[PDB]
């Protein structure tokens, strides 16, 4: 109040969340294609197998262990959720 | 009038920043809060003067009652008409509000983040490109500054010996100023050398430009002109001044 | 040869070189048209060189403000040093000269500090430009959106006043068509997976094509490999897998 | 204010620097988050395998 | 005297804010790079993501 004022950010938190949601939807529904040009749809297990192929693991490894991989992914996301809810010094 | 609960002995309050926030009337036990008179910055929103001379004024951090009249989270906006539509941000006002000149008068609106899309996702469908395009884009990166040197002997004192004698009493401020400026000057040449001098030898294109149909005439150096620069380079050096 | 080099680039981004060799004229025309349009884009829009112009403007403004700071009194009687020297005797004018010295030295220190901060910013930009030169001009980078938006093929450096211009040549898919895909197909109780592509169906038949270009091929034992049986893969479909050795044995 | 006017253009420099920082903040946020061209939406049926 | 002291304090604050803004700009450039190279594509850079 001594000539010290704060200007609001141009993009509101809702707009930042909208960008983040758009990025999530693009990644889930089209993989890395949308960042290079037009978005091309692809089933999520298939692009997951593409990622496995990109790290040096054959596609059959993912297809024959699909349920285990999905369970591990869900458990890891839940554990991150819990860790964020528990530890206040992470941020 | 304030409801601050002073103790019977306290006379004037204060905030967390040690500022007089309240006072007690010497002739009445009433408690009066002190608030600064409303102030703020004044921002003027305008398109180019070649387009129109009409402007909009944004009063920052003040409600419109303390000053066609639109109240934004960034302050009170005067002269701009709020519009229910949404386009790309032309003139950023703040808090998701932008302004533009459209059919004509200045308008205020919430910016559009983009074009809505929904990739047709199913669990057994894939989209595959049947064609392609070759896209060439431009990226500009600053590489260096102008090397500037400043001498205290002539800057601080305009060829005056007494001033130089008095300046000599301040130690080695100017020696380290010159040292910093020389460091910057050498740094700039290091920047340029790091960027461009990345090639061991000077390679030359063959006299016959037969590259299978690909044509690099716009990027290869132009021999006809006295300056051996490509046409794109000539445009770049003409535009930048 | 340059067409062979560009075919190597196509292999790098994931497209077979025959796509280039069978579209050499079209690719050359697209490259020439894009290079030609670069000139129009640069000439029509003067806000692209705004980075270099803003660097020049900032340095000029800093120097001009430094010069204009010499006309300020800083609490002294007058800004001119000769005026204060002549008007008053040294033993009394010493304090005014000291005030002017303090003000001018503070202004010089402020200018120098701003110059160091701006020089650090410019050095960061120059390090970025050197990295871009090494990774996009002297190579072909797989880092996304580092050497242009798309799939990087190559880029060409161009000198600019106190700067550098990169013309990032990229591969952009254009015309997409939706298909029906399966993770695997099993022929004789053995699941087959695509060796380097994806299984697609135009409605009646099943082909295997490369992922970044629709170039369908008959599913054989040379573009698929066998792993497991029909009972593990979720979404497996039925199809015949051609065996090129069988007609050779029959004939 | 009259005595401060005798110190030159310190206010202009300081206000310009602060405004540059303020604009740079929005530039940073736009660079980080506005990378996407269109607003993609996930399908209502969440069948991701 | 008050003007000199307050101007010096304001200059110190502005300079340190410029340094802090430079650091935050570096962090935001890193974040933009991480978005581009790990949300929009699969990265082979070790420990980058
Ligand atoms: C590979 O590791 C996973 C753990 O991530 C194993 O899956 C677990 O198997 C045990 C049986 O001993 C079950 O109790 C758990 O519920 C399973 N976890 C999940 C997430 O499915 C899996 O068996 C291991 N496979 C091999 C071949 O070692
Ligand atoms: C892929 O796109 C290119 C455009 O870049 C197509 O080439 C065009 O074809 C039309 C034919 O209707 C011509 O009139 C244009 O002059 C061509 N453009 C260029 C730049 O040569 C090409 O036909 C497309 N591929 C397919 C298989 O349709
Ligand atoms: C490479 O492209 C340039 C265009 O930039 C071609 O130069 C053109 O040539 C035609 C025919 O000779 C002229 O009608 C144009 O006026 C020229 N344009 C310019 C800007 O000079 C050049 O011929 C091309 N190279 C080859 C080998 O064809
Ligand atoms: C899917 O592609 C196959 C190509 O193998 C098509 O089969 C051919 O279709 C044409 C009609 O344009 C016939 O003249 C050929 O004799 C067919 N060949 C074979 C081996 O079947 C098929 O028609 C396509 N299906 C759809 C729905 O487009
Ligand atoms: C792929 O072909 C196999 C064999 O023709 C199919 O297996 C049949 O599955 C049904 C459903 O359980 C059984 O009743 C049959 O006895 C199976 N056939 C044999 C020979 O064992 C299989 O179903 C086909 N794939 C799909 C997706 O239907
Ligand atoms: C390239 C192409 O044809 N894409 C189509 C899309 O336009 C349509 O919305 C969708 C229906 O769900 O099917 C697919
Ligand atoms: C002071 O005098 C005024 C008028 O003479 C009166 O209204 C007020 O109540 C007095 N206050 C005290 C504390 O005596
Ligand atoms: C309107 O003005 C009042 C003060 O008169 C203020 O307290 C309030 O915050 C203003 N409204 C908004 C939305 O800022
Ligand atoms: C795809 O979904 C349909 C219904 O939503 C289901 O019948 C089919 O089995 C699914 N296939 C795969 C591979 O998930």
């Amino acid at each position: 109040f001594n000539g010290l004022t704060v200007l609001p950010p141009l993009l509101t938190d809702e707009m930042i969340a909208q960008y983040t949601s758009a990025l999530l939807a693009g990644t889930i529904t089209s993989g890395w294609t949308f960042g290079a040009g037009p978005a091309l749809q692809i089933p999520f297990p298939m692009q997951m197998a593409y990622r496995f192929n990109g790290i040096g693991v054959t596609q059959n490894v993912l297809y024959e262990n699909q349920k285990l991989i999905a369970n591990q992914f869900n458990s890891a996301i839940g554990k991150i959720q819990d860790s964020l809810s528990s530890t206040p010094s992470a941020l | 009038e304030s409801n601050k609960k002073f103790l019977p002995f306290q006379q004037f309050g204060r905030d967390i920043a040690d500022t007089t926030d309240a006072v007690r009337d010497p002739q009445t036990l009433e408690i009066l809060d002190i608030t600064p008179c409303s102030f703020g910055g004044v921002s003027v929103i305008t398109p180019g003067t070649n387009t129109s001379n009409q402007v909009a004024v944004l009063y920052q951090d003040v409600n419109c009652t303390e000053v066609n009249v639109f109240q934004t989270r960034a302050g009170c906006l005067i002269g701009a008409e709020h519009v229910n539509n949404s386009y790309e941000c032309d003139i950023p006002i703040g808090a998701g509000i932008c302004a533009s000149y459209q059919t004509q008068s200045i308008i205020a609106y919430t910016m559009s983040l983009g074009a809505e899309n929904s990739v047709a996702y199913s669990n057994n469908s894939i989209a595959i490109p049947t064609n392609f395009t070759i896209s060439v884009t431009t990226e500009i990166l600053p590489v260096s500054m102008t090397k500037t040197s400043v001498d205290c002997t002539m800057y601080i004192c305009g060829d005056s010996t007494e001033c130089s004698n008095l300046l000599l009493q301040y130690g080695s401020f100017c020696t380290q100023l010159n040292r910093a400026l020389t460091g910057i000057a050498v740094e700039q040449d290091k920047n340029t050398q790091e960027v461009f001098a990345q090639v061991k030898q000077i390679y030359k294109t063959p006299p016959i430009k037969d590259f299978g149909g690909f044509n690099f005439s716009q990027i290869l150096p132009d021999p006809s002109k006295p300056s051996k620069r490509s046409p794109i380079e000539d445009l770049l050096f003409n535009k930048v001044t | 040869p340059f067409p062979m080099q560009m075919a190597y680039r196509f292999n790098g981004i994931g497209v077979t070189q025959n796509v280039l060799y069978e579209n050499q004229k079209l690719i050359a025309n697209q490259f020439n048209s894009a290079i030609g349009k670069i000139q129009d884009s640069l000439s029509s829009t003067p806000s692209a060189l705004g980075k270099l112009q803003d660097v020049v403007n900032q340095n000029a403004q800093a120097l001009n403000t430094l010069v204009k700071q010499l006309s300020s009194n800083f609490g002294a009687i007058s800004s001119v040093l000769n005026d204060i020297l002549s008007r008053l005797d040294p033993p009394e004018a010493e304090v005014q000269i000291d005030r002017l010295i303090t003000g001018r030295l503070q202004s010089l220190q402020t200018y120098v500090t701003q110059q160091l901060i701006r020089a650090a910013e410019i050095r960061a930009s120059a390090n970025l430009a050197a990295t871009k030169m090494s990774e996009c001009v002297l190579g072909q980078s797989k880092r996304v959106d580092f050497c242009g938006k798309g799939y990087h093929l190559m880029s060409f450096p161009q000198s600019a006043p106190h700067g550098v211009v990169f013309l990032h040549v990229t591969y952009v898919p254009a015309q997409e068509k939706n298909f029906t895909t399966a993770p695997a197909i099993c022929h004789d109780g053995k699941a087959h997976f695509p060796r380097e592509g994806v299984f697609v169906s135009n409605g009646t038949h099943w082909f295997v094509t490369q992922r970044n270009f629709y170039e369908p091929q008959i599913i054989t034992t040379d573009n698929t490999f066998v792993s497991g049986n029909c009972d593990v893969v979720i979404g497996i479909v039925n199809n015949t897998v051609y065996d090129p050795l069988q007609p050779e044995l029959d004939s």
